[PDB]
């Protein structure tokens, strides 16, 4: 019951940044494997 | 000595002492844990004994029952399961006769019910338990102290055991619940106590609710119940109002107009905290709950049918009078702010920002006035509320709409930047960062781009409060910049862009800002890092000669670290040091995405001493290991196959990463660390590859390790397979039955927290295949001799995506791995999958769902696997 995290910048603490810099290389790794695929078997 | 003598000492405040008493229980224990078990509830039985022994007894069993380790906890239940039967009864009896004869406060003997029966109830190993505690709630001769106890019983049974399992016990349970809420009760602590119960029980309740004679039953104690004195009670069965909102949304319409409404709206004008939190947190949901629903809406609309469930547009209707409420209680705020306190100021600006992502265009004609009317007030209070406001109505209405208002709104709120109360200005840079974000347009002006730098230039220097927002409000300054720039510039990075001619003085002014003293405070040196990180990685071409300054200044301040276990004195300065550790090798992760691949070779080596070190010392906060090795995989990212000279230095401590288990994010890094080395070293890679599958396969057959793992483990061995080829054909067998036994996982099709994990664990295994298949067949001509391997398994592979295009849970994620997979299965067997494909026709409406999709690589590889299994019919 308690929103704290959505109050201006309190929820972007050290914890939530560390969290969206993996989520940055998780979608990244994708990005680089998706088009590495891609120029395998020669699509879009 | 005597027992209860010995529970007496485990209350001394004495190290020795406490030590020799609990040393004492521990061997009892092990010795005899049923009759160890019996002669601890007698004493906690028998009122006669001394307060301190009874509590300390009640103590010791409920640590032998239970535990917040959930490894550890099954573990205890199981051994208690194992107790003789006639052993178990005793303890039983003694418990449940101590519901009431405790004159101590939170009752000892409720834990200890609680504990048991989390581990009884699940196999009706107690059918005595339910009626009893109905009986001592209902029983019209029962004591305070008996129906108080009872009823905190019930609650821990219902917050400890999986609602799945207590579902057939409902009725009972919310029977004695209900009669404890009553208005007639004398008790308001029985009051408290039911009402308590009745929170951690709504979530197995659903049977009751669908049943109106009941349903208006609960409704009706509830609502009774927030009108109740004792303000413990007001507060809590508030909040039962909040979770009924949340799990029962669609049987609400009944009882919102008649009286939901005129008590969420009385509670928020509360001058009690405690109920005006409550009020606004119903509204906070009411619009969360509608948004989702409007997303439902949204996604049936395109599957061409109607919404499972269908808003009943609350906070829409409810806007005129929240918002005059809402913006009042922005008037509340705290002169001397703590940022870890939640008050009904912080609270009221939350919901205003939901109502606006909720009705969007609606409000701003309901807040505009308060804040026109107030922008100028002399009194603070006022003044702070009405940017706040302002501020809170960014995100939601129509930018066409907002960008007007917004333009004509800079010239006073440039002039807030300056004003003399904090609040003010940090309301101001928060709100000034919400436009750089939302409405950038009204900032990167050639009107207001200049005096608005300045302002946040100087704000850096400010009170941590305000230069904590200034730094956000860079940050998005940055990223607008940066997009406004590249627009169209024919190739990758822009040229320039409006903030390259005070580039440097920002990222002067930022790393100022990091030393500051007082950095500890409002997380500033975070924010002023973060907000460095994301200048230098959204900066124009012609910026790189700053950023290369900049880097250097970046490398210096690493070192720095090394040699700065001295001045660690209290366990707080541990801390702060490990913080300091992960912000710079973040900022580290930021640079060498930026720099020259020639620039990033004379770091490199200086880079993976310092990230070496960092490691070996620093065992303790995995946080710190986790940006080291991100930090790792970047350079590795940058560097390439020359990485290789480091790899013997560094196996080690890749070895520990993957080892630890004990914190999944420190091994997720290395596992994905793992996989950089693959894309990186390529066959290079070979020599190091039996220690990582040992370890790999270590980690999976270790079901103690956080679930998270095993879908990213998954993943990296179809990049290993990759990476080596045919060299994999050592691990083979091992993988598949691996990837065998995943794939035919499946969780409850309800708990949404699995039914997104299934499909992330489905992802990863159709990835692994994929990866599996390429890996052996080579990299040319007609299918390799290697992946004939594997052509017996192709039948279930087929079986599994045929499964996964049945629940209709997928995810386009899912969908185009699958769809990835069937196509180069074609490749890779021909003719054959063929008749394997047209015989599961769910992989044929998969395939068909992929070709609509509006995620394009949903879309590409639905309508490639389609094209290849055309291919193989035309073919022989």
């Amino acid at each position: 019951a308690a929103r704290l995290h959505r109050f201006k910048n309190k929820g972007k603490d050290s914890t939530e940044m560390r969290r969206r810099r993996i989520e940055v290389n998780v979608e990244l790794r994708k990005a680089k494997k998706d088009d590495q695929m891609l120029k395998r078997r020669n699509v879009s | 000595m005597e027992l209860i003598t010995i529970l007496e000492k485990t209350v001394s405040p004495d190290r020795l002492e406490l030590e020799a008493a609990q040393k004492f229980l521990e061997r009892a224990a092990v010795e005899n844990l049923p009759t160890f078990l019996v002669e601890l509830s007698r004493v906690l039985a028998n009122p006669g004994n001394s307060q301190v022994a009874r509590v300390a007894a009640g103590l010791q069993i409920k640590n032998s029952l239970t535990s917040k380790d959930p490894d550890i906890k099954a573990q205890y239940q199981q051994r208690w399961l194992a107790i003789d039967a006639n052993a178990r009864r005793e303890v039983k009896n003694y418990v449940l006769h101590t519901l009431g004869t405790e004159t101590y406060r939170p009752s000892s003997a409720s834990q200890c019910v609680a504990g048991i029966a989390c581990a009884e109830i699940p196999v009706n190993q107690w059918p005595e338990l339910i009626p009893q505690l109905v009986a001592n709630v209902t029983n019209p001769n029962s004591t305070e102290h008996m129906k108080e106890s009872t009823l905190e019983a019930i609650g821990y049974i219902c917050q400890d055991i999986d609602p799945e399992q207590l579902q057939d016990k409902s009725n009972e349970i919310l029977t004695a619940i209900i009669q404890g809420m009553r208005k007639e009760e004398p008790s308001n602590n029985v009051k408290l106590a039911a009402t308590n119960a009745l929170l951690n029980s709504l979530e197995f309740t659903k049977a009751n609710f669908d049943k109106e004679s009941e349903r208006h039953f609960i409704m009706q104690v509830v609502c009774e119940a927030t009108q109740c004195p004792d303000t413990r009670v007001r507060v809590a069965a508030l909040q039962n109002l909040v979770k009924i909102m949340s799990l029962y949304y669609q049987y609400m319409e009944t009882y919102m107009g008649p009286a939901l409404f005129a008590i969420t709206i009385e509670a928020m004008k509360s001058d009690i905290d405690e109920v005006a939190l409550q009020g606004i947190e119903f509204w906070s949901n009411v619009c969360d709950e509608e948004m989702d629903l409007a997303i439902e809406a949204s996604e049936a609309a395109e599957q061409g049918r109607p919404p499972e469930h269908t808003s009943k547009f609350y906070a829409k209707g409810a806007l005129q009078y929240l918002v005059p409420i809402l913006t009042q209680t922005l008037t509340k705020q705290d002169e001397n702010d703590d940022d870890d306190d939640w008050n009904p100021c912080k609270a009221a600006g939350v919901c205003l920002m939901l109502l606006a992502t909720c009705c969007e265009d609606d409000i701003v004609p309901h807040v505009l006035p308060f804040i026109k009317e107030h922008i100028k007030n002399p009194d603070w209070r006022y003044r702070d509320a009405a940017v706040m406001a302002f501020g809170c109505i960014l995100e939601g209405p129509e930018p066409s709409q907002l960008k007007p208002l917004v333009i004509q709104a800079m010239p006073t709120l440039i002039e807030l930047m300056k004003d003399p109360s904090v609040v003010v200005r940090d309301t101001a840079a928060w709100t000034v960062g919400r436009i750089c974000e939302l409405l950038p347009e009204a900032a990167i002006n050639d009107v207001y781009l200049a005096p608005l730098l300045q302002c946040l230039i100087e704000g850096l220097s400010a009170e941590p409060r305000v230069a904590s927002n200034v730094c956000w409000a860079f940050s998005s300054l940055a990223e607008a910049a940066y997009e406004a720039a590249d627009v169209a510039d024919d190739q990758e990075e822009p040229a320039t862009y409006c903030l390259s001619s005070s580039f440097e003085l920002i990222v002067q002014k930022l790393l100022e800002t990091t030393d500051r003293p007082d950095g500890h405070q409002n997380n500033l040196r975070s924010s002023a890092y973060e907000s460095l990180m994301e200048i230098v990685k959204n900066s124009a071409k012609d910026c790189y000669p700053a950023v290369q300054k900049t880097t250097l200044v970046i490398m210096e301040r690493l070192q720095q670290v090394l040699q700065m276990e001295s001045h660690i004195q209290s366990t707080s300065d541990r801390i702060q040091f490990n913080d300091l550790q992960s912000l710079l090798c973040a900022t580290l992760q930021n640079v060498l995405r930026k720099v020259q691949h020639q620039d990033a070779l004379q770091i490199s080596d200086v880079v993976m001493a310092s990230l070496l070190r960092m490691f070996q010392s620093t065992a303790g906060s995995g946080g710190v290991q986790e940006d080291a090795l991100m930090a790792v995989s970047t350079l590795v990212e940058v560097l390439g196959g020359e990485f290789l000279k480091y790899m013997e230095a560094f196996k080690p401590f890749l070895g520990i990463g993957l080892k630890n288990y004990a914190e999944y994010q420190v091994c997720l890094a290395a596992v994905g660390l793992v996989g950089d080395l693959c894309r990186a070293l390529q066959s290079n890679i070979i020599p190091f590859c039996d220690e990582v599958m040992q370890l790999l396969l270590e980690n999976l057959g270790n079901e103690n390790v956080h679930r998270s793992v095993k879908p990213q483990i998954l993943s990296v061995f179809g990049d290993i397979a990759l990476a080596i080829g045919g060299e994999f054909k050592k691990y083979l067998e091992v993988v598949l039955n691996t990837l065998q036994q995943a794939s035919q996982a499946q969780v409850d099709k309800s708990d949404y927290d699995m039914v997104d994990y299934l499909n992330e664990l489905r992802e990863s295994c159709l990835e692994a295949y994929t990866g599996i298949v390429q890996g052996l067949k080579g990299d040319q001509e007609n299918v390799h001799p290697d992946v004939m391997l594997v052509q017996p398994r192709v039948e279930f592979i087929l079986s599994f995506i045929d499964h996964i295009a049945g629940d209709e849970d997928h995810t386009d994620g899912v969908v185009a791995c699958a769809a990835g997979l069937i196509g180069d299965l074609c490749t890779a067997f021909g003719k054959d999958v063929l008749k394997l494909v047209e015989a599961r026709p769910m992989i044929h409406e998969l395939l068909t769902e992929g070709r609509r999709s509006k995620t394009n690589k949903a879309k590409t590889l639905a309508r490639w696997a389609t094209k290849e299994l055309r291919k193989l019919k035309n073919q022989a």
